[PDB]
């Protein structure tokens, strides 16, 4: 409900470093391919960032409904980014509960 | 063993096959049926169904 | 032997470094490609090099 969003401009973009970051799987992109992403130039990259359950992974997508893409972050049905997903149960969990 | 899902090891088997262009040597399990001639039959020439 | 990033690679058409510099495929493949991991196996504490 708070996302965060990042202002990335006026620097080179190298998207192969992105798999060194962090352990996902492979991209979701709409519109582009991420193999294609270091042949062609932008004018403005925004990120965003937030933390959701592995249900609700699957209404991170353009023309979805749902519960997080009506009341906390809905995408635009015109997107052309791509989606980056991953597990993390070594840092956003607690045994007594992270609240 | 303690990097994530993305970083673990995969063993990866590719198995890439040739099509008829060759006499067939590679042909699975299925049995064979005496020949018939000069008749109207549903016939299955190594693949090739007809 | 491949990283979990790189399965995605192993298809025709696909670049990046294992598709460009280790294993390449054909643009007219036919064929099936099999993965599974092998943390099990493939992998040592101290690191398997």
């Amino acid at each position: 409900y708070a996302w965060n969003r990042k202002r990335i401009s006026n620097c080179v973009a190298d998207y192969s470093v992105i798999y060194n970051f962090a352990p996902f799987f492979a991209f979701k992109c709409y519109g582009v391919s991420p193999t294609k992403l270091n042949d062609l130039c932008f004018t403005n990259v925004y990120a965003d960032s937030f933390v959701i359950r592995g249900n609700e992974v699957s209404q991170i997508a353009p023309g979805q409904t749902g519960n997080i893409a009506d009341y906390n972050y809905k995408l635009p049905d015109d997107f052309t980014g791509c989606v980056i997903a991953w597990n993390s149960n070594k840092l956003d969990s607690k045994p007594s509960g992270n609240y | 063993p303690t990097y994530g899902v993305g970083h673990q090891p995969y063993r990866v088997v590719v198995l890439s096959f040739e099509l008829l262009h060759a006499p067939a040597t590679v042909c699975g399990p299925k049995k064979s049926t005496n020949l018939v001639k000069n008749k109207c039959v549903n016939f299955n020439f190594n693949g090739l169904t007809g």
